[PDB]
RNA sequence: AAAGAGGAGAGGUA
DNA sequence: GGGCAGTCGCCGTGTACCTCTCCTAGAGCAGCATGCGCCC
DNA sequence: GGGCGCATGCTGCTCTAGGAGAGGTACACGGCGACTGCCC
């Protein structure tokens, strides 16, 4: 397999760090090279069947551990992780990587109530706003009240200056963000909503729209994700804004 | 919890392709529709169905 | 099949 | 006179005792005789004299610099020849214990760890009987051990007996009884049913000892030459070395218990006597006696506790074990002299053993400590799991449930609600384990009905009660004499029954004997549900320490206990007067003249970053007496448990901001200082020394500006009682490093020149994102300075910051009957609806979530403290109050109101009608509500779970080594996950651009983000994306398995057979940077 | 359009394996097999010559940079160092490029002795 | 220009 | 020949999030700084 | 007494290996397919 794909890191300070791939790799040719040895030099038939039958356990050992005979131990008592246990179970490749990701642009919080909203609203902390509208907030400071390229924008706003607070309030509006909750055991579990930036650090939620997240305002979180192309904004708007989901699809 | 999940998964995957993709097949067969009764105590009625 | 290659999904909006 | 409850950290303190005065001493004396391979010079051990050295180091040193508080262990030695005499010897330094803490914990690495308690099956000899698909009653019996190998019989559906050695096939009984040495006839003299194995030596054979010693072989070691010798090897290594197999003096006597037999205590291996007693149980049981039982394994008579001590001496053993070999080696390989046994020992097996058992153990856990209960309640769990016991995955379901004989002994209430519920428990208030490891629980004798409450309380086991009526503890008497009424509920036989007052022999001492610690802090208890008070218990142990704690007016009885059982209340010694009182000492003289001194704690850190603060009570030349408290600590009043504060509340809801579990306060709890708690926090450097060059503390830090050095003096350490925000710098430390980045040129001709200049890179220590605080001490370790620095290292610095929190919004609080929620909103004190007095309200509370969740204990708590708060009177109830009457709180809450109603002479306070119930206005319009409310005083927490430290947010950062995706994490910038059932949910709307974007441009397309962000920052459109990376890892993880797996190109036309397509190769002549960039 | 069509799977040949980790360079030579279990050098971190993480198999482990430190730059489109065999481009090919090694005997897939189905027996 | 690599235990919150 | 019935081994067992610790292996061989004996 | 030479404990470089149990054993529970016994 391609060495990038099975790092061996350098912490440890001294010392490196352990992969299980590498040892089996190095046991396979260990024993291939004691075997060419034995064989070069004319040994006697009884001492050569025996690395033959090693180097067969080795390759065994290195496809897929356990599945004839004994398991290759580390230090501990713990067996390795052949090339087999990689795309395996649960934690294989093709149910952790493949059908779901870890995804840029996103927030969590704790959730409030608020009272006097909107069906169609919801309403953002100005932290999370700031971080998670960064690109947006930096194409408008460059535009319009030109300041000049992007090291100065990134500067104004590390600096924490009073415009960046005001270019930020209308950089927002008309843009629709996503809201989900931990188990989503059907499709309303996720939904699209109109944001307003308000003070404090907790996001505050619709009665209304409660029993279909089954929340409750006694310690529960929530998950904000942010679209970015025209078509998905286009998309959450006409398909999942939170005012038109009237009816059960059960 | 655990049985549910997986009862879930299992029927999310036996029927992960049906998708609508024709208007009219042509077909004059079809199911025969009443109400659910248990005795003479009508449990679901017909109009709901 | 298509999320796994990363494909628009013949359903919905990317019907055709 | 009476009853006192004994101390409740007893466990600990007497396995630690037994271990020092005889486990050590013991385990010493197993091994001491150590010879060579062929002849003389013996190696002797004088394990009884094992001195020790005092600590080098205190409790308060050991934490401020990261070390561990340990004593080190000397035991003299002596090696002697017996050939030409020249006996020799010396003391041998054998390794360092890690010492105990008065409070019962242990300092490891400058971390507070505990030691929790085993529970496993007793030692012994079990019976068990069976049925099968078509009947045919079977019967097995199995004898555990100690330590060693097990031992099963079986009988067959035709009536013959076999013996299953380990994990062995089947073995007649015949060849077992033989190869022992035993004839027929003793055979014979010890079966009470000899016609029964008559039908065995049939149908089996008879066998001679080498007959018999042959088959063993034969069956215990397939393939291998059988020889009498060997097989004689083999019983002697398996059933009687004792190095191998141990029974204890719990197997020892639980065997002399069960089968009637009367063998020596010293002997702790099998012997022939207990097999033929087994064999002759089996048979008798099957052939129906009726004096014979099964066992029940769940039964607490059949199971034990282990702890610290006994846990250390089997990690002893090992080490021993280990350095054994070692030491034989070492005696044979050399053929010299002078071989000393200071030069003989090798203490590197026994420094490791004990240091990977008090490390890196299951047993062995980090300490909770956020306030003096929960540290408690630490202390006293039990556990199931760890090496020798059960598996999370292999447990089954038995074991999760409760049983008739836990009643006393452990608490069927206190659990964890994960994967792990029914697996650890607490030991119930009254319980205490003897000498053998059952648990053992108190009771009252009667004689004739008569309840005998000074007559010594009798301890009872689980096993010892099974035979007796015994009554609960809510049995109510005359004069604490006779009991009353006609019919006494009792339990017989693991049976709940009924009797009548003269046939009963022992009583419960008291109605709460059956909960734990924490569970008997909450008042009117037997008002709510089990669920409800499991969650009220769990959650009295998240509640932080405020600045000015208040204990509740409406108590149990059990805070004082409580408090003082966990080390932070002082308390006077002797009946004098005080002489000096001072923030950090107190003096006390005695009427004799002799004085006696105390310090006390200032502003420390706790396991959970909490604060420790000790705080005088006494004032100069006052009169004290024995017992008196004169310190108390954080978390206490004046000698009692205070975690709370009492507060005004009323039931009803406001304008939607109650609306689901949600709590509305006033802006009074803010500026009074009530709910405000301090917190510290640590952070470390250190100064390493590189390949290619040490790194430095230093000021002169490189490309910054001025105002980044005020703070800083002479070496670059931060100054004590500054105020930093995020970004400043603590520590400045900079690194001599030789980076090749850049065109040598320049570089060689500085280098030939001269005119050397800083080479040198900045990583200086700068206080992370969203902290802020005081810098209230800062300790530096070097070397040349007697310090035991890492090595590799010349520095080490610590700087310690404090803050002080107040209440928000987003913040959790909580009361002890289950009721929680988070505040929604802070309102300005002319806004709260207000009493006829005029005073405004400081919590307001949804009524409708006390019918549904069934804790109707709380109102009967406010309407307690109203009265209180009105009289100053401070009650104390006990929980199960109703054996006394019918409607004994009621009417106590009742009384107490309208005692302080005719008190106060304010007719306003209680009403006839509604009791619990006055008039309330409305702050904003000054109109009475349609209705009266329910209006009293609560007490109430405020818990660990502080909206500062839940909120996140990432736009990008870093990304994973293999898979390319985003990192995982708060603490390292990372993103939120994107399960399968939310992309279930995104398909079945319909949206396919919202997840293909979320799928590629988002998470691990290396092309495509930084096109899509420098895209958004110029303002064009997001081109269209490619192929993500893992799918190409799972191509080349699915290729290293030699499988031909690729992807093909359908041929347009023609006869052309279709091409294969190269995934991994460059379609645009573009950049593909690791991470996105903003380009010019 | 499309890039591919359809994906598909078969048994693999040694021809085949020996074809995915063998290339040739502008000297005569082939290079891909792997003969040594040595990663890296313990003194200075890096890689050794023959064993698992060589740079002459797998690729260059820095960008526009040979390993004996002689020819640097971008404004090379794909020479090879004549010194060490290092081809000068981005280290990006360390994920791509694949090795083998020649066994002294042959060995049997367990996948095709030890299964539900047994396709040899 | 640089910057975190994985793994294993123990304990919590929806 | 023709099985029934019994036994053995492999597969599977909900979702998101937060904090603390310990570990990348272990033994042989040689360099080195220290302690102690020796001759003037 | 003092400088020098040798023995020796301490510790870091190295390499190599890597096998085979020692015993950490006895330790969940249901469904389905592939061998083997002892008889009709
Ligand atoms: N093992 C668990 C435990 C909890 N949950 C989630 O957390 C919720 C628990 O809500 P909680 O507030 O603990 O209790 P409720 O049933 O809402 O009752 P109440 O709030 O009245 O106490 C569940 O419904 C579910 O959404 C879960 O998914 N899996
Ligand atoms: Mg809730
Ligand atoms: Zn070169």
């Amino acid at each position: 397999i391609p060495p990038d794909l099975r790092p061996m890191v350098q912490l440890d300070g001294g010392r490196f760090a352990t992969s299980d791939l590498n040892d089996l790799y190095r046991r396979v040719i260990n024993r291939n090279n004691r075997l060419a040895r034995l064989q070069e030099i004319l040994a006697p038939e009884i001492i050569v069947r025996n690395e033959k039958r090693m180097l067969q356990e080795a390759v065994d050992a290195l496809i897929d551990n356990g599945r004839r005979g004994r398991t290759v131990v580390g230090a501990n008592n713990r067996p390795l992780k052949s090339l087999s246990d990689i795309i395996e179970g649960k934690q294989g490749r093709f149910r952790q990587n493949l059908l779901g990701k870890r995804v840029d642009y996103s927030g969590r919080s704790v959730i409030v109530v608020g009272p006097n909203l909107k069906i169609h609203q919801c309403g953002l902390p100005r932290e999370m706003a700031i971080e998670l509208f960064q690109p947006f907030v930096i194409h408008r400071l460059i535009k319009n009240h030109s300041i000049n390229n992007i090291k100065q924008a990134k500067k104004l706003i590390q600096k924490n200056d009073p415009l960046i607070w005001d270019v930020l309030e209308e950089v927002i509006e008309g843009h629709p963000v996503m809201l989900n909750r931990a188990p989503t055991l059907h499709r309303l579990g996720i939904q699209a909503f109109e944001p307003i930036l308000v003070e404090g650090r907790a996001i505050q939620l619709h009665p209304l729209v409660c029993p279909a997240f089954n929340a409750d305002f006694d310690g529960d979180q929530m998950a904000v994700h942010v679209p970015l192309s025209i078509e998905a904004q286009a998309e959450a708007r006409m398909l999942m804004l939170a005012s038109g989901n009237i009816l059960s699809p059960a | 919890t655990a049985d549910s999940g997986y009862l879930t998964r299992r029927l999310v995957d036996v029927s992960q392709d049906v998708i609508i993709h024709e208007v009219d097949c042509g077909t004059s067969r079809g199911l025969f529709v009443e109400a659910m009764t248990d005795g003479d105590r009508i449990l679901i009625p017909i109009s709901q169905r | 099949e298509n999320v796994i290659i990363g494909r628009l999904i013949p359903a919905g909006t990317g019907f055709k | 006179a009476a009853f006192h409850l004994p101390d409740l950290v007893a466990i600990q303190r007497n396995s630690f005792r037994w271990f020092l005065e005889e486990g050590l001493i013991e385990e010493l004396e197993s091994f001491s005789p150590i010879t060579d391979y062929t002849g003389k010079l013996e190696l002797h051990f004088l394990g009884k004299q094992y001195k020790l050295k005092r600590p080098k180091y205190d409790v308060d040193e050991a934490k401020r610099r990261d070390g561990t508080y340990s004593v080190q262990m000397y035991v003299p030695t002596r090696l002697i020849n017996k050939e030409t005499g020249e006996i020799k010897e010396q003391e041998v330094f054998i390794g360092d214990l890690p010492l105990m803490t008065d409070r019962g914990t242990f300092i490891i690495n400058g971390a507070e760890r505990v030691i929790v308690n085993q529970i496993v099956r007793s030692p012994g000899v079990y019976y068990k009987s069976e049925r099968d698909k078509n009947g045919r009653l079977t019967h097995n019996a199995s004898l555990i051990p100690n330590r060693g190998a097990w031992l099963k019989f079986e009988t067959d559906k035709n009536g013959l007996v076999w013996v299953r050695i380990d994990k062995t096939r089947k073995l007649s009984a015949q060849v077992l009884l033989k190869a022992l040495g035993l004839s027929d006839n003793e055979i014979y003299d010890k079966l009470r049913h000899p016609e029964y194995y008559q039908k065995t030596i049939d149908k089996e054979g008879q066998f001679s000892e080498d007959e018999a010693l042959m088959e063993l072989y034969r069956k215990l070691r397939p393939g291998e030459p059988p020889t009498v010798s060997g097989g004689q090897q083999l019983l002697e290594s398996r059933f009687f070395d004792p190095k191998r197999y141990d029974l204890g003096r719990v197997g020892r006597y639980k065997l002399n218990k069960k089968l009637g037999l009367n063998v020596a205590d010293t002997v702790r291996t099998l012997t022939s006597e207990d097999i033929l007693a087994a064999i002759d149980y089996l048979i008798n049981l099957e052939l129906d006696l009726g004096g014979c039982e099964v066992d029940d394994i769940d039964h607490l008579g059949n199971r034990r506790v282990r702890s610290v001590g006994e846990l250390l001496q089997n990690q002893v053993r090992v080490g021993l074990n280990r350095l054994e070999r070692i030491i034989r080696e070492r005696m044979t390989v050399s053929d010299s002299d002078s071989l000393s046994p200071a030069s003989l020992v090798n203490p590197k097996p026994l420094v490791a053993a004990i240091k990977e058992f008090f490390g890196s153990s299951q047993l062995s856990q980090f300490m909770d400590q956020t306030n003096p209960l929960a540290e408690l309640t630490h202390k006293r769990r039990l556990s199931a799991l760890g090496p020798g016991g059960l598996t999370r995955e292999r447990a089954g379901f038995a074991v999760r449930d409760i049983h008739p004989s836990h009643y006393g002994r452990i608490c069927p209430i206190e659990t964890p609600e994960g994967p792990n519920a029914g697996l650890i428990g607490s030991l119930a208030t009254h319980a205490r384990v003897n000498d053998y490891g059952f648990i053992e629980t108190p009771f009252w004798r009667v004689e004739e009905g008569r309840v005998r409450k000074d007559l010594a309380p009798v301890y009872m086991t689980a096993d010892q009660e099974d035979d007796l009526r015994v009554a609960p503890g809510d049995v109510a008497t005359d004069d604490a004499g006779y009991i009353l009424g006609t019919t006494i509920p009792v339990r017989y036989r693991q049976d709940f029954t009924t009797t009548t007052p003269e046939r009963v022999d022992y009583v419960a001492l008291s109605p709460v004997q059956i909960i734990s610690v924490a569970t008997s802090l909450i008042p009117f208890l037997e008002h709510d549900d089990a669920n409800r008070a499991l969650m009220g218990s769990n959650m009295q142990r998240q509640a932080v320490p405020l600045l000015r704690p208040e204990r509740p007016l409406v108590g149990t009885g059990l805070e004082p206990q409580a408090a003082r059982d966990s080390g932070m209340v002082i308390t006077s010694p002797v009946d004098g007067t005080i002489s000096y009182v001072d923030a950090t000492h107190i003096e006390v003289t005695a009427d004799t003249g002799e004085k006696y001194g105390y310090a006390l704690q200032k502003y420390q850190r706790s396991n959970q970053d909490t604060c420790l603060n000790q705080r005088p009570i006494v004032f100069e030349g006052d009169r004290v007496q024995r017992g008196q408290v004169i310190a108390d600590g954080s978390a206490t009043e004046k000698g009692e448990l205070a975690l709370g504060q009492n507060i005004l509340v009323a039931y009803m809801p406001w304008e939607g901001y109650n609306y689901e579990d949600a709590i509305l306060i006033s802006e009074r709890l803010v500026y009074d200082d009530v709910y405000t708690s301090i917190h510290i926090e640590k952070f470390e450097i250190e100064a390493r020394q590189t390949k290619l060059g040490p790194e430095e503390i230093t000021r002169e830090i490189p490309n910054v500006g001025e105002d980044a050095l005020r703070q800083l003096d002479e070496n670059g350490i931060i100054r004590v009682g500054a105020w930093v925000e995020s970004g400043d710098i603590l520590v400045g430390k900079v690194t001599p490093k030789g980076e090749s980045d850049q065109p040598p040129e320049e570089k060689l001709l500085r280098a030939i020149f001269g005119e050397k200049a800083r080479d040198v890179r900045d990583n200086s220590l700068r206080v992370p994102n969203g902290e802020k605080g005081r810098v209230v001490d800062v300790r530096l370790f070097t070397r040349e300075q007697g310090d035991e620095l890492p090595p590799g290292a010349n520095m080490v610095v610590r700087v310690y910051v404090a803050q002080k929190r107040k209440i928000q919004v987003g913040d959790k609080m909580a009361g002890r009957h289950g009721n929680k929620g988070i505040i929604s909103r802070i309102l300005p004190c002319e806004d709260m609806p207000y009493l006829p007095d005029g005073t405004p309200l400081d919590i307001v509370l949804n009524p409708l979530g006390v019918p549904s969740r069934m804790n109707v204990g709380q109102v009967f708590e406010c309407m307690l403290g109203w009265a209180g708060q009105l009289l100053d009177a401070r009650f104390k109830v006990t929980p199960f109050d109703e054996m006394y009457g019918a409607e004994a709180s009621r009417l106590t809450v009742n009384a107490k109101l309208s005692e302080a109603r005719e008190q106060t002479g304010q007719p306003w306070v209680f009403s006839d009608d509604e009791p619990g119930k006055i008039q309330v206005y409305d702050g904003r319009t000054g109109e009475p509500f349609d209705r009266p409310v329910t209006v009293g005083r609560a007490y109430m927490l405020k818990l660990v779970h502080l909206v500062d430290d839940k909120i996140h947010a990432r736009s990008t950062g870093p990304y994973s080594l293999v898979t390319q995706q985003p990192l995982g994490g708060k603490a390292q910038q990372g993103g939120q996950r994107f399960g399968e059932m939310e992309v279930w949910a995104l398909e079945a709307y319909g949206a396919a651009y919202i997840l293909q974007e979320l799928l590629t441009v988002k998470s691990d397309d290396m092309q495509g983000r930084n096109e899509a962000l420098n895209a958004i920052v110029k303002g064009k459109a997001i081109p269209r994306p490619g192929t993500p990376e893992s799918f190409k890892v799972l191509m080349r993880e699915l290729q290293s398995l030699c499988l031909d797996i690729a992807v093909y190109k359908a041929s347009t036309e023609d006869y052309e057979e279709d091409k294969e397509v190269d995934l991994m190769a460059d379609v645009n002549q573009r950049r593909t940077p690791s991470r996105p960039t903003y380009e010019s | 359009e499309q890039r591919f069509d359809y994906v598909k799977i078969a048994l693999a040949s040694p021809e085949r394996i020996r074809q995915w980790g063998e290339r040739t360079l502008p000297n005569g030579q082939v290079v891909g097999e792997v003969t040594k279990p040595e990663t890296i050098n313990y003194r200075t971190l890096k890689p050794e010559m023959d064993g698992l993480f060589c740079e002459k198999i797998f690729g260059p482990a820095k960008d526009w940079e040979c390993h004996c430190g002689k020819y640097k730059r971008v404004r090379h489109r794909g020479i090879v160092c004549e010194r060490c065999g290092v081809e000068v481009t981005e280290s990006r090919v360390r994920r791509h490029r694949m090795g083998f090694i020649k066994l002294a005997a042959p060995v049997a897939h367990v996948w095709y002795l030890k299964g539900i189905p047994s396709y040899i027996a």
